[PDB]
RNA sequence: GGCCGGGAACUCAAAGGAGACUGCCAGUGAUAAACUGGAGGAAGGUGGGGAUGACGUCAAGUCAUCAUGGCCCUUACGACCAGGGCUACACACGUGCUACAAUGGCGCAUACAAAGAGAAGCGACCUCGCGAGAGCAAGCGGACCUCAUAAAGUGCGUCGUAGUCCGGAUUGGAGUCUGCAACUCGACUCCAUGAAGUCGGAAUCGCUAGUAAUCGUGGAUCAGAAUGCCACGGUGAAUACGU
RNA sequence: AGAACCUUACCUGGUCUUGACAUCCACGGAAGUUUUCAGAGAUGAGAAUGUGCCUUCGGGAACCGUGAGACAGGUGCUGCAU
């Protein structure tokens, strides 16, 4: 390889952690392993809710797992019915009485997760690879985001070579450590080989 | 002036040169010599009858690297002769404890050998 | 002598954490000693980074375990009850201790 | 790092919590320094997958045995993943 | 170009032109032992980085296995010859 | 060797020979415990251990005091 | 009466009181030709009270702990020092042209990650 | 005995700031960039070391970490179990460690580290114990106890070139712990071996400061199993005419 | 970044074929606990206790064994398909 994750390098600066508890080695194992129980189920079965970040945290044997949204809707369900039994999967496949927080994502199509999985969603309904490349490079202009850079992998259309091309457009200074850089990647299962996506979301300095 | 007949030391202290036996080493070679009130600094010719013969009888209960080794022998004769896995690695230059053989083997097996 | 030890993995959720035993502990019934910082452990990782043959990489994290002694001195009847209620900066060890 | 793997390390734990819990805990101290016996450590015999030494440990994620480990219950490949991309808390990039 | 290293004077006589000569003749990081070794042949016996530096190291290298009782004190000797 | 009590063998022969010591001696019999050490009543007794292959015999003679049976089954049979 | 000056090297970090009068040094409750003299570590750290008029007038008090045998007497000269322009400050010049008030900022090499030695990489002889 | 009052000075601990900016000065350089030195300054010229790897380069590697297209076997290369393999040598070469010793080795008194880990855990004292160690069992989920006496280093004596007091392979008796179970194929020790190795061929590798070079320390993995890896410290060098 | 079994993907032998591992259909028995006997175990042949929460009376709530089927399973092969 030859990039750093720009998420996790700015961990100790303006990118916050989206895992926030405290616990010892005894049940760190046992509650980050509770993480992924709990994470794997809740982007699963919300594969279709635009699901930005699922942030866990522990204040004291029950966790708080807020998801990030861009539509809280179809999470929410009709007076919160479908986060209540969203609630009690997670309560049993966490072993905690678990509740489940929901936070609107505003400006959708500037998330790093939301364009990978917006562009890996319209990616293996068979349609052509260049306009909808450039549908997040479009979107993202007028709505803010002075730098972003939306890169597609392996298997670009049906073909026995693979191939790659990002697109970059504004500035996306990913040297600087309190760039601010929003990125996410994603993977399409088309019916020939597996098309990767990565895209990185340069929301301004600090 | 045959302590165990062979593995003489000569001209050096009393503990550190008698550990010239091989039959017995640094720890056992200086309880033999302190049975007797025996100097550290007594040079191995410089010792008079007093200390020598308060030794010998009770360093001939012992045995030598003449005999010790040779009474391994039967040890790995009487005992290690057969089919034995052990005995196996005794036979054409093997290890014992079966360390890698591939390479390493370079005492028992020997020198580099196609 | 109501030892306090809080711990988290950033100072800036204890730094919070640490003042607020200090404030809101200490309205009639306590004497702190102090937000006395103790030397913060830190654990190292190195993980391989290749998932094949490359090895040479090998890149290091770090956890730093901060904590705080606050301390306070005389256990009055406020303050043995007024220290439980507060139970935010939501991933932090809040060992109460005699 | 197989389903048929997998399912031997489960078939393997839970069934060393019994034996250990009610007979190695209770019989172990017999053949310990007590001062063995050759008819009584018999029973020791009859039971075989109940030992801590039929551990794998292998990782928490893909069932991979070999790069473990124990703080974080996973492997090499598997933390690198659910670390930098924020999901272990405190955990940054070490430089110094 | 840079110049050469600059070393503090051998403290025990406040002397620039001793520190350099105890340095070379010192080994694996042992300058304790390297006091042992010269003072005892020293207190007893009672460019510039271009000629002196190669002319007395020619001294130094000659020491490794003489066979004799020490050649702590040897190169003492040595040295005698050489004054 | 540094058991010192009690010489291990496992099940795979307790379960036929010490339940037939004193029947007499027989074809030898399937085990698979060369992981073993041969108690001194074995006398004369063939017991055939699997060294991985086949089931290996052994023949118990008095040379051993606390030697061990798979030094007696062989695996790495070469040339 | 006490004028103090810390001082610190690689590790070390000492702690010299100095007083006026009988010009006895004190480190660590014990004397500095038993604990570190007649080494290279006895005239090093009586360097900048040497230069400058001798001990006699300057009583010492040094708590060191940490580092090492080296360490610590490099931290005790810097220890000195500091305590000694608090002393005086007509003096001020003489010890940084000496060279003795600046405190030395070179580290050990923390060990990093395919270096055998941190700077020594692995032999590599044959390819 | 910081041991206790007590002091909050100081180290130290962890939070925040200030400080270094060719800032200033002299000179060179087009006056400039820039450079040369000096001053102050703790730090001088991005003060130091990390993290950070551009488009792309090798159809580089991984289908065996995982995911995956296609292909393949579905009373089966599927699966369980026991066993034994995986460590087998007759070698060719890396990478090392051990070293090959008289800047020394052995014996005694013997001081000064940092950094880490500890709950089926670090496990102290005491006792037994030649020891692997064993029995009892305080404390510690820890700036509170243990790991853990750091060696190197210092003082004295000694070993006097002896393939040796070095060196430890190899091999034997017994152990000591872990586990159903160690011989295959564990470690280490008590005792006992005690050889090969006295610097090695062209060649080549690493290194410009706390750096090479030593010596110890801890950690990961780990029932048990470091000459390997990672991290910590101690002692601590010499050189640079230039392309 | 750590091979006595397991480990380990290899093999010898024994064994199971909706399978050790997942889901679905049906039949039973609660599971669990104490057991023995043959085998090396996987298992098989038996012997005791239990039969627990609803029981809205079925059966679920769990699990185990069995029955046919879908299916499972693969450290199987292409890293020049990714």
């Amino acid at each position: 390889g030859q990039k750093v994750h720009p998420n996790g390098i700015r961990l100790g600066i303006v990118k916050p952690w989206n895992s926030t508890w405290f616990a010892n080695t005894k049940e760190f194992a046992d509650n980050l392993d509770s993480d992924f129980k709990v994470r794997q189920y809740l982007t699963k079965e919300l594969a279709k809710a635009s699901v930005s970040r699922i942030v866990i945290e522990r204040p004291a044997k029950s966790i708080r797992v807020t998801i990030h949204t861009a539509r809280p809707g179809i999470v929410i369900g009709k007076k919160g019915e479908d986060v209540e039994k969203l609630r009690k999967v997670v309560a049993d496949i966490a072993g905690v009485p678990a509740q489940i927080n929901i936070a609107e994502v505003r400006k959708p199509e500037l998330d790093a997760k939301l364009v990978a999985d917006s562009i890996t969603s319209q990616l293996e309904r068979r349609v052509m690879f260049r306009r909808a490349m450039k549908r997040a490079v479009q979107n993202a202009m007028r709505l803010g985001a002075k730098g972003i850079k939306v890169e597609v992998s392996g298997r670009l259309g049906g073909a026995e070579i693979a191939r790659t091309e990002w697109y970059r457009e504004g500035r996306v200074p990913l040297h600087t450590l309190r760039a601010d850089i929003d990125y996410n990647t994603s993977e399409a299962h088309t019916t020939y080989g597996v098309i990767g996506v990565k895209v990185w979301i340069f929301k301004g300095e600090i | 002036a045959r302590i165990a007949g062979i593995n003489i030391p000569d001209h050096k202290h009393a503990v550190i040169a008698l550990t010239s036996i091989y039959g017995v080493g640094k720890t056992r070679s200086k309880a033999i010599l302190a049975a007797a009130g025996i100097a550290e600094d007594v040079k191995i010719s410089e010792l008079s009858e007093g200390q020598i013969d308060t030794l010998r009888d009770e360093v001939a209960k012992f045995v030598v690297e003449g005999d010790l080794r040779r009474e391994i022998s039967m040890s790995i004769k009487r005992l290690m002769d057969l089919g034995c896995y052990r005995g196996l690695r005794h036979r054409r230059g093997l290890p014992v404890r079966g360390q890698r053989t591939k390479t390493n083997a370079r005492t028992r097996k020997g020198p580099r050998k196609p | 002598r109501i030892r306090i030890r809080l711990k988290a993995f950033d100072h800036r959720l204890i730094d919070q954490a640490t003042a607020e035993i200090v404030e809101t502990a200490k309205r009639t019934g306590a004497q702190v000693r102090g937000p006395i910082p103790l030397p913060t452990r830190k654990e190292r990782f190195t993980v391989l980074i290749s998932p094949h043959v490359n090895k040479d990489a090998r890149d290091q994290y770090e956890i730093r375990t901060h904590l705080r002694l606050v301390d306070i001195v005389e256990p009055t009847e406020k303050t043995v009850d007024a220290l439980m209620r507060l139970d935010l900066a939501a991933g932090v060890d809040v060992q109460i201790s005699l | 790092a197989k389903q048929s793997m997998k399912a031997r390390e489960v078939k393997r734990v839970a069934l060393a919590d019994k034996y250990f819990a009610k007979r190695a805990e209770l019989k172990a101290i017999i053949s310990d320094v007590n001062a063995r016996w050759n008819a009584v450590l018999k029973l020791q015999t009859l039971p075989r997958d109940s030992s801590p030494s039929r551990q794998r440990n292998r990782c928490r994620q893909t069932g991979r045995p070999h790069g473990f480990l124990r703080k974080f219950g996973l492997s090499r490949i598997k933390v690198r993943e659910a670390a930098m991309r924020g999901e272990i808390p405190g955990l940054k990039k070490a430089s110094w | 170009v840079i110049g050469q290293r600059k070393i503090l004077p051998d403290p025990k006589f406040g002397s620039e032109l001793l520190a350099k000569f105890v340095n070379i003749l010192m080994v694996d990081g042992k300058k304790s032992t390297a006091e042992s070794i010269v003072y005892s042949a020293l207190e007893t016996l009672a460019r510039p980085v271009r000629r002196n530096a190669l002319a007395m190291r020619w001294i130094v290298e000659a020491a490794r296995k003489r066979g004799d009782k020490s050649m702590a004190l040897r190169l003492a000797n040595e040295l005698s010859d050489a004054a | 060797r540094s058991l010192k009590k009690g010489p291990f063998i496992d099940l795979h022969l307790l379960k036929k020979v010490e339940k037939a010591v004193e029947s007499g001696d027989k074809k030898p019999l399937r085990t698979w415990s060369r992981r073993s050490t041969i108690f001194p009543n074995m006398i004369g007794l063939t017991i055939a251990v699997h060294n991985g292959r086949q089931h290996v015999p052994v023949f118990v003679t008095d040379e051993m005091v606390g030697h061990k049976l798979g030094e007696f089954a062989p695996t790495r049979t070469y040339r | 009466n006490q004028y103090y000056g810390t001082g610190r090297r690689k590790s070390s970090a000492a702690r010299v009181f100095i007083k006026p009068g009988n010009g006895k040094i004190v480190i660590n409750q014990r004397s500095l030709e038993q604990y570190f003299g007649r080494e290279t570590a006895r005239m090093v750290v009586r360097q900048p009270l040497e230069l400058v008029d001798m001990v006699e007038k300057l009583d010492l008090y040094i708590t060191v702990k940490g580092g090492g045998i080296s360490g610590q007497a490099g931290a005790i000269r810097h220890g000195i020092t500091r305590a000694l322009m608090e002393y005086d400050e007509s003096l001020r010049s003489e010890l940084r042209k000496a060279g003795f008030v600046t405190r030395d900022a070179r580290q050990v090499e923390r060990k990093k990650v395919g270096l055998r030695k941190a700077r020594r990489r692995p032999q590599f002889s044959k390819r």
